[PDB]
This record gives structure tokens, C-alpha cells and sequence, in this order.
């Protein structure tokens, strides 16, 4: 029972015999995580599988050629192409018709191999027309299973910013995303917020889609879900809307989107810790009515205290947020900001071998002293009590020409007797 | 105004035409989040920017799946 004979069986005008050998190359395309299948497309055996799925009469025919060809497209690109390029496409979105619940879906597995290879491959089968067949099997009496797959290849549809995906698609797949938020299964429901993540992350126009559709008040609620891949989705994707304009960062916070937070800071995980940081960056880069309210939910401590106890990533993350409410604020705040003890922590930074964010924290204390007026030698004083000036004074070096000349100007304007 | 533009921005440096040719400050209002571009902020006044609104880190182990392959029927 060799490769050969089964691409020899395959080709048999005979359907049982047919069948058979289609079954016996789908068993070597799913016996590891590593099947033969750069040898099974240079067997010959991709023209005879695609051209099994024109056969209606044969169902099982129809599911055993689709799986085949689903392991085979679920490996690297060059052997997803080599599906592709065997012109089985548009026969995947013929099936997607199919009266038939099996091979339906696994029209829709392989579609969703395919799509997910990159942007061209995902252009082309929207273009075809796919994303209305897909989003109509979503219903109440459809097998959890099914609706799994349904929503990883929604995800797959809406991955990739360059080119992101067409308005059509968008359009299309908001108020599918709108029904499976609600979703109780935990799968579904974080392939629809990751799906959303994508949305969001294609820019301030597709943002505006987003939030129009009414979405976000049902998405705010799941940073705290008590799955933490549907949070760390939640996150990803309320954190690219606050990436947004004002009035768009607004719509989150405005959803009480800080009243989530401290559980967020104080996580266990660091990557959650990162994450919930970043956000709050983004949202000390806004208005001064949102820095107020970053303040107001009592988070400034707990970013801090990240600042200065946490893991390099959520330190990094940590000084953007202080250093952009040093320039988003007014005087008071940043008043706040001081009598919460930010000097020493933001000062030891100064140390680190990320250049941008010594360039970061530089560019804080800077507008802290020429913010504080009346200050400057108290704030001065504060900086330099806390070893920050020794470290402010060597960063005076050539190796980066641009944390060099703000070394310098810092100093020449607030510490020269 | 056009500082009140700039305050949703770092400025990083000198020019670094690797990021382009400079732009206007109300042509700085059209970047991506974490964008690096040129601006003219005066007279022969060309600086590096950087947007405050930043990106994401490039997740990994985050939930992903592009590709998938059945494994058995169930």
C-alpha cells in the first residue's frame, strides 16, 4: 500500500475504488503533526482531489477530498499555493452551498486555511463572494463545532492592515460580530473579540465602524471575563480604539472602561500588566479631561509602582504613560503626579539600554521643569536627591547624538547653579 | 494650535529622511498609531516625531491560529 498506488486508485472511474484511495490520502495527511505533504502534492494527486469536489452525487467523495486538501493547505505557504494554483477555490465556495452540513464545513475549514495565508489570498476569495455564504451558516441550530470554525475564518477575514480588509467586508462582518459577543462558548467568544482586534487595528476610520455598530459597550465588560484569553483579546482590542482620536477614546472610557483597570495592574501575568499600562498610556496622550480620569480612578499609584518594580516591558510602557501626561496635563496634575512620588522611579530609567525610552523619560522631566515654575530648583532638588541628575549628567555622551542634546538642555536650563 | 497639535507627539531628533520627506503639522494628524515621520515645526525647523498614540507589541504566544489541520473527525 504504497503513494503511488493510492494516486494510481484515485484516478479509477470507479467511485468505491476512488473513494478508498482518497480516504487512504487523507489518513497520510492527518497521522502526525508533520505529514508527507510536500510529497503528496508532487504525486499528481491535487488535480484528481480538486476535480472530487465537483462530484455531488458522492458526498463522503466530496468531505474526504476537502479534508485532504485542508491538510494540505494548512501547511506552509508554497503548499497552501499549491492548493490554490490547482484551481480549488472556487469549488471550496461551491460547497459553501452544498446541502450537506459535512462538507459545507469543510469547505469552510479549507477556505479558512487558505484566507489565512496573507492579504492577496484573502482579497481574492472575498472577492469571490465569500463572506455572505459563511456568515449565513451562523444560527442558532448550528453545532458548536461548526460555528468554531465559522468564526476562526471570520478572524482570518478581517487579519492583515496592508491592505486591511474591503468596507464591504467590514460592513458585512460587524453585525455577525454584534451576535457572537454574546456567545456563552468561550472559543466563539474569543475569536469574535480577537476578530474585532483586527478591526480595530487597521486605523481610526474602521475604528469609527467599530464603535457605530454599538459594540463596544458589550466589549468593556469582558476585560474582566473570567477567561483571561477573552480579557487579553479584550484588551488588545479596546486598546487599539483609545489609540483612536479623543472623542473616540472617549466612547470607551465613557463605557467605564478604568473601573477595570486595577485588577488589570496588580495581575499576576506580566504581559497583562504590559498591556493594561499601554492602554493607559494611550490614554495619558489625550485630552485633560481623560488624564483627569485616569487620575480620578485612582491608577496612577499602581502604574508607579509598575514603574518602578515591574518587568523592563511594563517599565517601558509605564514611563510613555507618565511622560504623556507630562505634556497632556495641566500644572495640577502634574503637581499630583509629584506628590505621588514619580521622580525617583522615572529617574532610574534613566539606566536602561532602550534609547527610546531614556529619550522618553528625558522628555518627562523636561516638561516637569518647565512646567513647574516657582518649582523648577524644588523639582530640581527632587531629581537630583534621587541620583537622577548623576544619571541625567553621563547620558551627556556621543553614542546617541539626539538623548545627548537633551542631556545637555535639561542641564544647562535647571542645574547650572 | 500647531502646538496643540504636536503635544500628541514626541519629537525624537534631527531629520531622518529614511522616514520621509517633512511633513506639515496638520498633515501630522493623518499618521498611524506609533508613526514616525519629519515635520516642519518653523522656519528651517525639520525635527523626527513620533505619534503618542502607539502601537501593540507583536504577540506570539497570544491566541493566533492562521492555519489549522484536522486531525481526526472528532
Amino acid at each position: 500500500t504504497s503513494l503511488e498506488a493510492i494516486v494510481q486508485n484515485a484516478s479509477s472511474d470507479n467511485q468505491g475504488i476512488q473513494l478508498s484511495a482518497v480516504q487512504a490520502a487523507r489518513k497520510l495527511l492527518s497521522s502526525d503533526r508533520n505529514p508527507p505533504i510536500d510529497d503528496l502534492i508532487k504525486s499528481g494527486i491535487l488535480p484528481i482531489l480538486v476535480h472530487c469536489l465537483e462530484r455531488d452525487d458522492n458526498p463522503s467523495l466530496q468531505f474526504e477530498a476537502a479534508w485532504a486538501l485542508t491538510n494540505i493547505a494548512s501547511g506552509t505557504s508554497e503548499q497552501t499555493q499549491a492548493v490554490v494554483q490547482s484551481n480549488a477555490v472556487p469549488l471550496f465556495l461551491r460547497l459553501l452551498h452544498s446541502p450537506h452540513q459535512n462538507v459545507c464545513e469543510q469547505a469552510v475549514w479549507a477556505l479558512g486555511n487558505i484566507i489565512g495565508d496573507g492579504p492577496q489570498c484573502r482579497d481574492y476569495v472575498i472577492s469571490l463572494g465569500v463572506v455572505k455564504p459563511l456568515l449565513s451558516f451562523i444560527s442558532p441550530s448550528i453545532p458548536i463545532t461548526f460555528l468554531r470554525n465559522v468564526t476562526w475564518v471570520m478572524v482570518n477575514l478581517c487579519r492583515h492592515k496592508d491592505p486591511p480588509p474591503p468596507m464591504e467586508t467590514i460592513q458585512e462582518i460587524l453585525p455577525a460580530l454584534c451576535v457572537l459577543i454574546h456567545h456563552t462558548d468561550v472559543n466563539i467568544l474569543v475569536d469574535t473579540v480577537w476578530a474585532l482586534s483586527y478591526l480595530t487595528d487597521a486605523g481610526n476610520e474602521q475604528i469609527q465602524m467599530v464603535i457605530d455598530s454599538g459594540i463596544v459597550p458589550h466589549l468593556v465588560p469582558l476585560l474582566s471575563h473570567q477567561e483571561v484569553k477573552v480579557q487579553t483579546a479584550a484588551l488588545r482590542a479596546v486598546g487599539n480604539i483609545v489609540t483612536g482620536t479623543d472623542e473616540q477614546t472617549q466612547v470607551v472610557l465613557n463605557c467605564d472602561a478604568l473601573s477595570h483597570f486595577p485588577a488589570l495592574l496588580t495581575h499576576p501575568k506580566e504581559k497583562i500588566n504590559k498591556e493594561a499600562v499601554w492602554f493607559l498610556s494611550n490614554i495619558t496622550a489625550g485630552n485633560q479631561q481623560q488624564v483627569q480620569a485616569v487620575i480620578d480612578a485612582n491608577l496612577v499609584p499602581m502604574i508607579i509602582h509598575l514603574l518602578d518594580k515591574g518587568d523592563f516591558g511594563t517599565q517601558k510602557e509605564a514611563a510613555w504613560a507618565i511622560s504623556n501626561l507630562t505634556i497632556s496635563g495641566r500644572k495640577d496634575q502634574v503637581a499630583y503626579l509629584i506628590q505621588q512620588n514619580v521622580i525617583p522611579p522615572f529617574c532610574n530609567l534613566l539606566t536602561v539600554k532602550d534609547a527610546q525610552v531614556v529619550q522618553v523619560v528625558l522628555d518627562g522631566l523636561s516638561n516637569i521643569l518647565k512646567m513647574a515654575e516657582d518649582e523648577a530648583e524644588t523639582i530640581g532638588n527632587l531629581i537630583e536627591e534621587c541620583g537622577g541628575l548623576e544619571k541625567i549628567e553621563q547620558l551627556q555622551n556621543h553614542e546617541n547624538e539626539d538623548i545627548y542634546k537633551l542631556a545637555y538642555e535639561i542641564i544647562d536650563q535647571f542645574f547650572s547653579s | 494650535v500647531e502646538s496643540a497639535v504636536l503635544r500628541g507627539f514626541l519629537i525624537l531628533g534631527k531629520e531622518d529622511r529614511r522616514y520621509g520627506p517633512a511633513l506639515s503639522i496638520n498633515e501630522l494628524s493623518n499618521l498611524a498609531k506609533g508613526e514616525k515621520a519629519n515635520v516642519l515645526i518653523g522656519q528651517g525647523d525639520v525635527v523626527l516625531v513620533m505619534k503618542r498614540k502607539r502601537d501593540s507589541s507583536i504577540l506570539t504566544d497570544s491566541q493566533t491560529a492562521t492555519k489549522r489541520i484536522r486531525m481526526a473527525i472528532n
